[PDB]
């Protein structure tokens, strides 16, 4: 909302996990015992 | 069986991405005429399969 | 940026392939015409051999 | 008769040379046709 | 006369095919001569 | 070929 107010262009139609993670490393995380929910994906993104 | 099918789908998506990377590398690394060498045609036939 | 560069390399190869296909079609037509011309010359040579053999048989 | 036979032999040698060139052209034509078919398949796929 | 002309066409096509095979054999013979000369020079040098 | 050409010329 602040970015919209300040007219900073950001792409709305994207997921944070898909933007900040590769599908190869997502598959590798799923192989190495990670739950499939988006909060755990974001947590793994922070952990890397 | 559903877990095995999901694993197969993940492996297939990994295969898609490997094809994309291989095709990009093949088109980038020739630095010449594409229609000259038959190795490029053989590799793209593998990509078609 | 490097993804766009790799895209731009591929499209240049597409244009090069299209130009090479056009040149190959033109060269195919040229080679077909050359083959027809050499076949006509070969038939003329065969007629020359036939005429020479007929002249030798007559003489 | 001997001169006509020698001329016939020389003309048939030139005939063989012309057939050799024509068949080399024909083999090149077959190679170009195969390359054209392969390039058409390439054009369709890379059009996709 | 039409049958004789058809036989003429068939015989000249077979003649062209035979000349094609003979000239392919001749090209192979030239390649073999080049290989023999190269291998003889190699044999002399590597015998020394 | 020469024999066939001669035969065609004769007939």
């Amino acid at each position: 909302h602040h970015l919209q107010q300040a007219n900073i262009q950001f792409r709305t139609d994207i997921a944070r996990t898909e933007y900040l993670s590769n599908a190869d490393e997502r598959l590798r995380w799923q192989a190495s015992s990670l739950p499939a929910d988006d909060l755990c994906t974001e947590n793994a993104i922070m952990l890397k | 069986k559903r877990s095995d099918l999901l694993k197969l789908q993940g492996e297939f998506q990994l295969r898609l991405r490997q094809l994309e990377k291989s095709l990009l590398q093949a088109l980038n690394e020739v630095k010449g005429r594409i229609l000259d060498d038959d190795t490029i045609i053989t590799t793209l036939e593998n990509l078609k399969r | 940026e490097e993804q766009q560069m790799h895209l731009n390399v591929g499209l240049r190869k597409i244009k090069e392939t299209v130009d090479q296909v056009e040149e190959l079609r033109r060269d195919l037509r040229i080679k077909s015409q050359e083959l027809e011309v050499k076949n006509a010359a070969a038939n003329d040579k065969l007629k020359k051999m036939v005429k020479d053999q007929q002249e030798a048989e007559k003489k | 008769i001997r001169d006509l036979e020698a001329s016939i032999a020389r003309y048939k040698e030139e005939y063989a040379v012309l057939i050799s060139e024509a068949q080399a052209i024909k083999a090149d034509l077959a190679a170009v046709e195969a390359k054209v078919n392969r390039s058409t398949a390439l054009l369709k796929s890379l059009s996709a």
